């Protein structure tokens, strides 16, 4: 399974398939350092939309595929998060979450809307709330002030980082 | 090289000669300052617990120095903070800390904090701002950390804060080359009025521009 | 407390080296059991210390992981370093 | 009316948060009388009482310390002042 | 089955069903360059209803039929919208999304009102916000001001073009 | 950064030609770079540039797409035209 | 066209005879506003940093000039900005700069400019406003770009602004033909009274009507 | 107080702006220290402090570039002054 | 050790020189205070019935007693509760005391109790407080216990209240070192002006700081 | 009623000590009856009583349960201990 939804840039980044970034390297350092965390593997973050974060994402996947990730991750690799929806929609996006989990090799990178939503609410969040699965999610603050935050627990499992225009 | 070399000790032992790398005149503020935060270490105040009253006009580097200390001591000037006393009135103290109904908003300069722990604080001819704010002022100078409206409590002394007077600016009549001692006390009651001493009291120690 | 916590990173003191290949330092370990104590609020140090235990265990692990040969982690920077890197002010 | 009793009186107490909190820095403290007088005199106002003294001291004193903190030539648990 | 509210007007174009357009070229020059977009293929117009704007749509349809569309988009076609509805309701228009992106070879318009509904709120709006299936809006502001600009990442999907009463 | 920007313009520089079959000119690069950051302040130089810059791509290809030889983008008006279609008083 | 050919020194080479396609007299001003506008390029002032002070009556052109000048410069006249400084009172800070409790509104102008970032902006025997606004008129003077009460800060190099002065009224008697040199000093001091020349020393310079 | 030093002295940051914006225009800058000095003279006032400075230079000093902007005979990148 | 310890006399009968380790001056008030809360014991009084009206200024440890105060009785001074008489206008008897439609709000203390039932309780120049809270003053007063708009009934003696005020601002020139009997019968009435007696009646005693 | 609550603890009086094997002395029982009802304002005497005398009836059966030979429970520390580690200042 692990498809649909479920892909990867990793191999892709292998592949060639994308840009090698700039600059975000110590910034992606952090990023980076956040997976190192018993606490919150799970960074997110904040900053000015389209500038390359999601590459800058894929930077970690170069860094990645390039093994400019250290030990623990290596073996681990991007998810990029796929959006769309289809009787019920999330439980799909629940289903995965275990698959991942059973992958015992990978990591997802949630993208943007982390989303207080009315069909919603504590989905994976429970199970991102378990303490386990490594993933990254990234906003600016205007979001960033709700969902991570009106839990604070999720906040408690988010690192916010940020970065100015290049 | 800042972030190599800071051995915690070649600002302080140079930062009369650094700061005097920017602004010439109150260099014994300037020291003062330099004398002030390095009680911002050793803790033997309060490891909680930087204030500091400019007496002085524009150009008087009111800026400048508070831009430099960072500047110089955080190695960058956005560690500060300008905060407007005009708009200090009466009910900002929600939009100085946050509210929570009353959307929920708090800190002109907090968040900002809860932004960058280490910081500098702006406040303008500040006796200007309503006794409104002196307390939660006063929470600054309380306790040396900073409540929030969602009751989060950040250290100040990782942080400066920043007072401004041109009240003297009669009293600097007398540097326009007076003895300040004239105008020091003639102005320190007169902001001695404005505030009760405990205000005061929390001061690292007010500061002429002369 | 504080100590217990040592005690129970001494606990994991073997764990996540074993998984970092690091040898751990109690300098360090009691280090930031104060430091964080001292500088963070919201993980509490029977983590948080190994919050920043295994994020130094990285962060050496990350140098020692790749190009930065000490397996060990300092007491200082371990907790230093990486406390600076959470805050800074080293 | 606080008395000179009082006024040095206090003058100590204010110590106490140095080593309540600092020497607990844990570094010894030497006083000497005349300066912490000298301060006292000038740590006293009639207006504002001795309040001041608290900024007073801290601004030489915790330096002279922070200052000898970097001095590297005497150094923390000894004590030096003014 | 990609029938019933899915209907196509460019064979119908080709079948001269409709209106030779005048002027609004340029302007239809913009809304075809929207799909060049890999960020926003998907354009939406504000203007005065009833104008000929989705005839502007047809216009494209034209200009498509007619191959004044320039590449990439020359295989893709147009959907004219069918509005209608029917247990529930939205999933059918949940439904068809997946087969028009199993199309590999069209395009649909969205027409007037993009809704913020009852019953609703993000539909095909993740699927939309998939950062896929290339797709047209239209509206005045009034409504623009909310749900394409009440997200933002809508805005983000979406690209606002007017045009003035000929 | 604005300059970085140029980078990253440059990181893409091929991309969207090879899209558009034109040549990039840095003076272009580095023009809109400055020019979008001062005149553009919803989108970001990190894209907006390169939004000027495909849609300038665009421009040229534009009359390079059709009917108005240089495949090359020019600094100016690839900057200053659109920019000006963008805005105005060129 | 002007999309078109709008070279960039068009307008400037001929602003003047440009401009003297509006209104005669002030020529001079008129080669001033021309000579001023051009600093409004090379960014040797601050390229943060567009500020008249008219000395003259109604029928004056004070519209007009201002009025033409962005519908020359900007190629539109609705860049302009009419703001009554007999609305300038004491709080309308607020509706000058947004409130957020004090519902949250700022910027009678401003919103505009959040609307429109290159625009002409008019106040009116701006004097007559208050104490109040200088502040907030030096907003504008202050730094070249214009803060607001969500903290937004905008350049106001991308726009334009307009002073009025009916104050020589009086000293209008002059060139009601007589040297203005007279006036100019004698209605100088005049506003030089209401204004610290601070306010005074961002104008790009002072605008007679004779 | 703010000593003579400091007067000259911010004269210089005053130029920054200029510099660290105008020419950042891109034009070489010619400094004579007399006038400076003289407009230091006039520059610094006892009650305002010098801040009029700000005022007090652009007014000439853009000046005289704006001019020399214009004048075609010694141009940008060259330095020129009073 | 206080958790093991806490006899139930050791704080009383060392209560004084206790206390004594805080603040110099009111020793007597202090030893009034030791004396007060002992009858917070013993229920001579009414078990459910502790209320201090400081005369005093800043400096004065009002805040330190009333801090060391459960710092000492309940071994820690968060049990206290800031409350600004300044907010206390007219209708935040709601946000006193659950509204219930008018959210639904009540206690910027309260809750605080409904969170921490032994606790103190500060007020703010009280009088500065308006007629309006004089009865849910008052209601502290009254019983004992404090209601609630949802109408739960609290115990008060089960925590402490605190009343500050520099009505002998004046008043004080007389220790500012003479007798206080006059002040205190000169600020009695004073602050007797603001308040029906039974009000001042339910009072342990009035507190000069000198 | 505080009484009635006795009673109806003394209706389950032999319940949790024939569950922890103590024997009641209903000295606590009226105590916590008064002292619960003073000291806890949320759970009711007609259980908290019981509450604290489980738990009583556990604290001593904690330490009867395991290492501290009386299988009765006191009135006072059953009340007061317990109480106390409820509140304090037994």
């Amino acid at each position: 399974t692990l498809d649909s939804l479920a892909r990867d840039l990793t191999v892709i980044a292998k592949d060639g398939t994308l840009d090698p970034v700039i600059g975000r390297d110590k910034e992606i350092t952090r990023v980076i350092e956040v997976l190192s965390r018993r606490t919150k593997n799970n960074p997110v973050l904040i900053g000015e939309p389209g500038v390359g974060k999601t590459a800058i994402a894929e930077g970690l996947a170069q860094a990645i595929v390039n093994n400019e990730v250290p030990e623990t991750l290596k073996d681990k690799r991007v998810m990029s998060l796929d959006m769309g929806t289809v009787g019920e929609f999330e439980e799909r996006l629940k289903k995965v979450m275990e698959e991942i989990q059973q992958a015992g090799n990978v990591i997802l990178f949630i993208d943007e809307l982390h989303t207080l939503v009315g069909a919603a609410s504590n989905i994976l969040k429970p199970a991102l709330a378990r303490g386990e699965l490594q993933c990254i999610g990234a906003t600016t603050l205007d979001e960033y002030r709700k969902n991570i935050e009106k839990d604070a627990a999720l906040e408690r499992r988010f690192q916010p980082v940020q970065v100015d225009e290049p | 090289l800042t972030k190599i070399n800071e051995t915690e000790s070649e600002k302080l032992l140079s930062l009369e000669d650094t700061l005097h790398e920017r602004v010439i005149g109150q260099k014994d503020a300037v020291n003062s300052i330099s004398k002030a935060v390095r009680r911002a270490r050793a803790g033997l105040k309060d490891p909680k617990r930087g204030s500091f009253i400019f007496l002085g006009p524009t150009g008087v580097g009111k800026t400048e120095l508070a831009r430099a200390l960072a500047e110089s001591m955080f190695g960058d000037d956005d560690a500060m903070i300008r905060v407007d006393m005009s708009e200090f009135m009466e009910k900002h103290a929600v939009s100085r800390l946050v509210g929570a109904p009353p959307h929920d908003d708090g800190g002109q300069l907090t968040e900002k904090v809860r932004r960058k722990p280490y910081s500098v604080i702006l406040f303008d001819e500040i006796e200007k701002a309503h006794p409104d704010v002196f307390n939660i002022l006063l929470q600054v100078l309380d306790d040396g950390h900073l409540t929030d409206t969602k009751g989060r409590t950040v250290d100040f002394r990782n942080t400066i804060i920043i007072m401004t007077s041109n009240v003297g600016a009669q009293e600097l009549q007398d540097q326009r080359g007076q003895d300040y001692e004239t105008i020091r006390k003639t102005m320190l009651k007169e902001l001695k009025n404005s505030f009760r001493p405990e205000f005061l009291n929390r001061v690292d120690d007010i500061i002429v521009f002369h | 407390s504080v100590v217990d916590t040592v005690a129970i990173l001494k606990g994991l003191r073997d764990r996540y080296e074993a998984h970092h290949r690091i040898n751990i330092s109690d300098e360090a370990i009691e280090a930031a059991v104060k430091l964080s104590n001292r500088y963070v609020s919201d993980r509490f140090l029977p983590d948080k210390a190994i919050d920043l235990i295994d994020e130094a265990s990285s962060k050496v692990r990350l140098k020692s992981h790749t190009t930065p040969g000490m397996s060990t982690s300092l007491s200082e920077e371990d907790i230093a370093e990486v406390i600076a890197g959470w805050t800074g002010i080293p | 009316k606080l008395t000179k009793e009082e006024l040095k009186e206090i003058v100590t107490m204010m110590v106490n948060k140095l080593t309540n909190r600092l020497s607990e820095q844990n570094i010894n403290i030497i006083v000497t009388d005349k300066a912490k007088d000298k301060i006292a005199e000038e740590g006293y106002d009639p207006e504002y009482g001795a309040r001041p003294l608290i900024r007073a001291i801290q601004k030489t004193i915790e330096d002279n310390l922070s200052e000898l903190i970097l001095d590297g030539n005497q150094i923390e648990g000894k004590k030096v002042t003014v």
